[PDB]
């Protein structure tokens, strides 16, 4: 029972670790969405140069 | 001599006056000119939103 209980704490764990990828690629993502719209920005802060 | 002076005081109006209204001709060549930018301006704030 203590090596069944041991492999179902490994395959938690790596669960909780697609929770944190996933989190952790949908930050990357929102972030070049981001600098398009700085991006738009600036072309705007030229142009009213 | 005072028809002469009459005359003088005729045309120093007409200079004042036409030189006063080639600035206001002017002007608002000067603004129309200005608009187009702000709408480009407007259009790339869409773009940001």
């Amino acid at each position: 029972a203590d090596k069944i209980s041991q492999s179902e704490t490994y395959r938690r764990r790596r669960q909780e670790w697609e929770i944190q990828r996933n989190n952790a690629e949908a930050e990357l993502k929102q972030i070049d969405a981001q600098l398009k719209s700085l991006a738009v920005r600036r072309e705007a802060a030229v142009l009213q140069k | 001599v005072s028809q002469l002076t009459q005359f003088g005081s005729t045309l120093q109006n007409i200079i004042e006056r036409q030189d006063a209204e080639a600035l206001n001709a002017l002007l608002q060549n000067q603004a129309a000119e200005l608009i187009l930018t702000n709408l480009s301006i407007q259009d790339k704030t869409i773009e940001e939103l």
